[PDB]
């Protein structure tokens, strides 16, 4: 909500990178329906993953009951934390990491 | 005494002779307005009429009547001088081509261009003129009645002479009169003096309504001027009076009038909760076969244009639902009075009788119109509202402080719920 208000104070930018004040349109109906298009596309792809291929994004080892005595061959985060964890692996010092 | 007279040639002399008329007028009309022009020759009908109307008059007042559909010269004189006025216009027409051939149009073109520019300066005339065009874009009916500047300077005597020879013909011309005079004497006077070439009535160029929006945002003006209208019933349509009745339901409004706080139309009370609009005017403009029904409005606040369009269009919805009998009774009475008001001046009835005789071929006196309007029930208005208003395409125009006028889809969507 705070992000939305910080947006609303000055409004949203545009691809051209110039003032939108020359030509503004109400969010409804135009951009409401654009939001519906993107929402249905997102939900369709989300359905693909959820129903037809749910575990591809996840890691199989997470279905093994965890026990501290056994270390898996590769301790790795889910895909979308990888870019940051890579940095953590690259920096020698733990504090520096 | 609405009686008609057909001369030896096909010219019809229609005269609304009536005792107790303050002054009398006679006018010759030929059905060639901006409708019968094209962009290259736009304004020629107005220019050729002004040249004829600029001719010296024997104490009579020659004035030019210019309109989308019909165009002619009108002479106004005291009741005793009507026959001289009648013989005058016949002299003008018989010598029309000769007058135009030698006439120098430069001064007349300057006057016409000044007229056209003055129309653009006045916001209401600009908005209405743009509104009519936007509805009929692509057809000749979109052309301004007086034309535009850049069009006018290209006019030449050949353009008008071609125009007159095409249109100023017996079958495409009518003679109108009104006042306290004997009909027969005027008819005989015209026959002995009017000599015009024969010709077939030029087919009226078709036009079709196209819902659209024309915005001329002008931030320097003090007020926002907007007009919104639909494809209203035009002349020779059985709903012609019905469209006028529907318009009178919402009527007129002016915020700084002593009647503002006390007027009947619902929209008037609604807009005063915030002084949304300074003035608005509902109208039913009717052409030969097409009409535009809507309102014009001037808004003196930048931040209330959307509020007005929302509320005004919401009020239109009530034509098809929850329209009250009292409103219809009010609108019927208001239209009847307004209809009779237009026909008071002998000049106005002369223009009116010429319009009907050209564009519909017959005319209804106030007696017939009152019999028709009196028979309009609430159901007839509601059926019309659904036919011509409910979810029907609108046409939008606006010039000043338009920034707050929300785009088409918003206003158009308000036409249905
Ligand atoms: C399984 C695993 C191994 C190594 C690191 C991580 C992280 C991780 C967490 C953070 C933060 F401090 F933000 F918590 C920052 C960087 C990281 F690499 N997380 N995980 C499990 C996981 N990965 N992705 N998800 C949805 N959970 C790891």
């Amino acid at each position: 909500c705070m992000h939305l208000m910080a947006l609303h104070v000055h409004g949203s930018s545009n691809p051209v990178g110039i003032t939108g004040n020359i030509d503004r349109l109400p969010m409804h109906p135009y951009f409401i329906f654009k939001d519906l298009i993107t929402v249905f596309v997102f939900l369709l792809i989300f359905s693909l993953f959820v129903f037809y291929s749910p575990n591809t994004l996840g890691h199989p080892d997470n279905y093994i009951p965890g026990n501290p005595m056994v270390t898996p061959p590769s301790i790795v985060p889910e895909w979308y934390l990888l870019p940051f964890y890579a940095i953590l692996r690259s920096i020698p010092d733990k504090l520096g990491g | 005494g609405v009686k008609y007279t057909t001369l030896s040639n096909g010219v019809t002399v229609a005269t609304e002779t009536n005792p107790a008329a303050k002054t009398s007028s006679v006018g010759l009309f030929f059905g060639a307005g901006s409708r019968s022009e094209h962009s290259h020759s736009n304004g020629i009908s107005a220019l050729t009429t002004n040249v004829l109307a600029s001719q010296s008059a024997k104490g009579s007042l020659l004035t030019a009547k210019n309109d989308r559909e019909f165009n002619g010269i009108i002479a106004q004189t005291t009741n005793d001088n009507i026959t001289e006025a009648g013989k005058l216009i016949a002299s003008i027409a018989s010598n029309a081509v000769d007058i135009v051939e030698k006439t120098d149009l430069t001064k007349h073109k300057q006057y016409l261009s000044a007229q056209a520019s003055a129309v653009e300066a006045d916001p209401k005339s600009k908005v209405l003129s743009h509104l009519y065009s936007s509805a009929f874009q692509g057809y000749s009916l979109a052309l301004p009645t007086l034309g535009t500047t850049e069009s006018v300077e290209n006019l030449e005597n050949q353009d008008s002479l071609r125009h007159l020879a095409k249109h100023l013909v017996n079958n495409n011309t009518v003679i109108a009169a009104s006042g306290n005079f004997d009909h027969d004497k005027l008819a005989d006077a015209i026959e002995a003096n009017l000599k015009i070439a024969e010709g077939v009535k030029p087919e009226i160029k078709p036009a079709s309504f196209l819902g659209s929006e024309v915005r001329m945002r002008d931030d320097t003006l003090p007020k926002a001027y907007i007009s919104i209208a639909v494809h209203g019933e035009g002349l020779n349509s059985p709903n012609y009076y019905l469209a006028k009745v529907a318009a009178a339901i919402y009527g007129d409004f002016y915020l700084h009038s002593t009647i503002a706080k006390f007027t009947s139309p619902k929209l008037a009370s609604i807009v005063q909760e915030y002084n949304i609009v300074e003035s608005y005017n509902h109208y039913s403009k009717s052409f030969s076969d097409t009409g535009i029904w809507g309102y014009y409005a001037e808004i003196a606040d930048k931040f209330t244009v959307d509020d007005f369009t929302h509320f005004s269009l919401k009020e239109w919805n009530r034509l098809s639902i929850s329209i009250s009998e009292a409103e219809v009774a009010r609108a019927k009475a208001q239209v009847k009075t307004a209809l009779a008001k237009e026909l008071a001046n002998s000049f106005a009835v002369t223009s009116d009788i010429a319009e009907k005789v050209l564009l519909v071929g017959h005319r209804q006196s106030l007696r017939e119109a009152f019999e028709k309007i009196d028979a309009i029930k609430v159901n007839d208005v509601k059926e019309w509202g659904k036919s011509k208003v409910w979810d029907r395409d609108i046409v939008i125009s606006g010039t000043g402080l338009i920034e707050d006028l929300l785009d088409y889809n918003r206003n158009r969507n308000e036409m249905a719920m």
